[PDB]
């Protein structure tokens, strides 16, 4: 809670600048206060906090009806936010393997336990 | 330790003559006594609210029962060794021969922390580093 | 030994070689003057990661100020970089297609070590 | 070795005066002196066609050139040792003080085979042993 997630700051800080309304992240933060007086690191993390965000992004924004608003989060627009978001690093670590000229991988057989019938 | 009279019932066992086995011990709590304000320590039963539960009268009352209470908290190691060593001479205790015990390996984590071992990475990024 | 019955001695580096023969037979108990520098940097012909990780790690407990193999010729493969350690440091050395680049870009370089086989050995010691 | 006459360009060197350095030398092959037909050795020129080429010869002319030749192979370390001694004592050598080595940590794989330590498996499975 004294040493916070950076990803979590730079969000928190730009939804709570601009965000006309975040009922929503509030209704985290509320739930952070009381999680973190348990154990400090049970913070809200980046996927609590993009997920309340985005949630109160649609509801909040006006551009969307409740209706509309409830029904992507359940088509899981948010699913998408992150699969899209993603495929850039993904995209990133194969372009640098492929530079890297790495080998063919095979694990290691001392990190496997074999446990088979007899 | 100072708060609580549950040290009390060890005088009353040995005057009773239910103890009867030599009992070495110490009260800690012996500053508060030089404290102008009642001062809470870091237990929540280490609270003298009678002049009996202060550590002072504690090992008072215990040193006079018969127990081996150390001047300080830097003398219960000799006065420790002191009935021990009493208790050898009077064949009460045997000191029996000492086994070497089973090995157990080291474990790996620590080992690499210490840098005792090198184990080679298998792999090799170059564009995130989230540690 | 122990498993099967059969009598077993076994012995070391702190034994003498032929220390066993005397045991066995019941008669005792039971050009250029100067070829390489700390500074020789080497070429090795084949792909012999294990000898070279071996010649690394003695120059380093030699207190070399650099590793003596350069690169690596194996003509197999493409042009890659192959991870070693100095140390317990991780460190790259460059591994060839072709000899003629090795040598080009490694001018340093005044050794070659050949581990090509009995039939490949002529023939690559001759383009050397 | 036994085979080939390569060992006799020393004898030579010594006697022009080339080769002034104490030279410790020994011939293996003693033993096929006591076969009765030819044997061909591991090496591929340790094959004695002419008699000068048997490792007894060659032993003999070295120490007769003033090589410093042991009896057998059992008392090289000796001779060496000797040789070495005796430069000591004459001031050719002066061994230098030994300066401890840089220390390289140990291959988790051989560390794991002494047993020194313990590394847990990530994995399971129950299916195939391919191993």
């Amino acid at each position: 809670i004294n040493n916070p997630d950076m990803r979590v700051q730079i969000l928190k800080d730009y939804v709570r600048q601009h965000f006309p309304a975040t009922p929503l992240l509030d209704y985290a933060l509320e739930v952070e206060k009381i999680t973190t007086s348990k154990k400090p690191n049970l913070i809200l993390n980046v996927d609590g906090l993009i997920g309340v965000a985005f949630v109160d992004m649609l509801r909040n924004c006006g551009s969307f009806t409740r209706e509309e608003a409830d029904e992507y989060i359940d088509i899981g627009a948010l699913n998408g936010i992150f699969v899209l978001g993603r495929s850039m690093g993904f995209i990133g670590h194969y372009l640098d393997q492929k530079r890297l000229k790495q080998g063919l991988y095979r694990h290691p057989w001392d990190d496997i336990s074999y446990v088979l019938p007899e | 330790e100072i708060g609580g009279t549950e040290e009390y019932k060890i005088c009353r066992g040995i005057k009773e003559g239910r103890l009867t086995k030599p009992i070495v011990c110490w009260c800690i709590g012996t500053c508060a006594t030089m404290f102008s304000s009642e001062v809470q320590f870091g237990h929540a039963g280490a609270c003298a609210n009678q002049a009996s539960e202060t550590a002072v009268a504690k090992n008072q009352a215990l040193k006079e029962a018969g127990v081996f209470v150390p001047r300080s908290f830097d003398e219960l190691g000799e006065i420790i060794q002191s009935v021990y060593e009493d208790l050898v001479a009077n064949g009460v205790i045997v000191p029996a021969q000492e086994v070497p015990p089973p090995t157990v390996p080291m474990d790996y984590s620590w080992a690499r922390e210490l840098g005792l071992i090198r184990k080679p990475a298998s792999f090799m990024t170059s564009i995130c580093d989230e540690r | 030994g122990k498993t099967t019955g059969i009598p077993i001695h076994v012995f070391g580096t702190e034994t003498h070689m032929t220390a066993i023969v005397g045991m066995a037979l019941g008669h005792r108990p039971i050009k250029s003057t100067t070829l390489f520098s700390r500074h020789t940097k080497a070429i090795v012909w084949g792909m012999q990661t294990r000898a070279v990780q071996g010649m690394l790690d003695f120059d380093y407990v030699c207190s070399r100020d650099e590793p003596s193999v350069a690169a690596m010729v194996y003509p197999f493969t493409g042009d890659h970089k192959q991870k070693f350690y100095w140390g317990h440091k991780e460190i790259l050395i460059p591994v060839f297609k072709n000899m003629a680049d090795a040598m080009r870009k490694h001018p340093e370089v005044d050794v070659l070590i050949n581990f090509a086989s009995l039939r490949s050995a002529y023939d690559s010691t001759m383009e050397t």
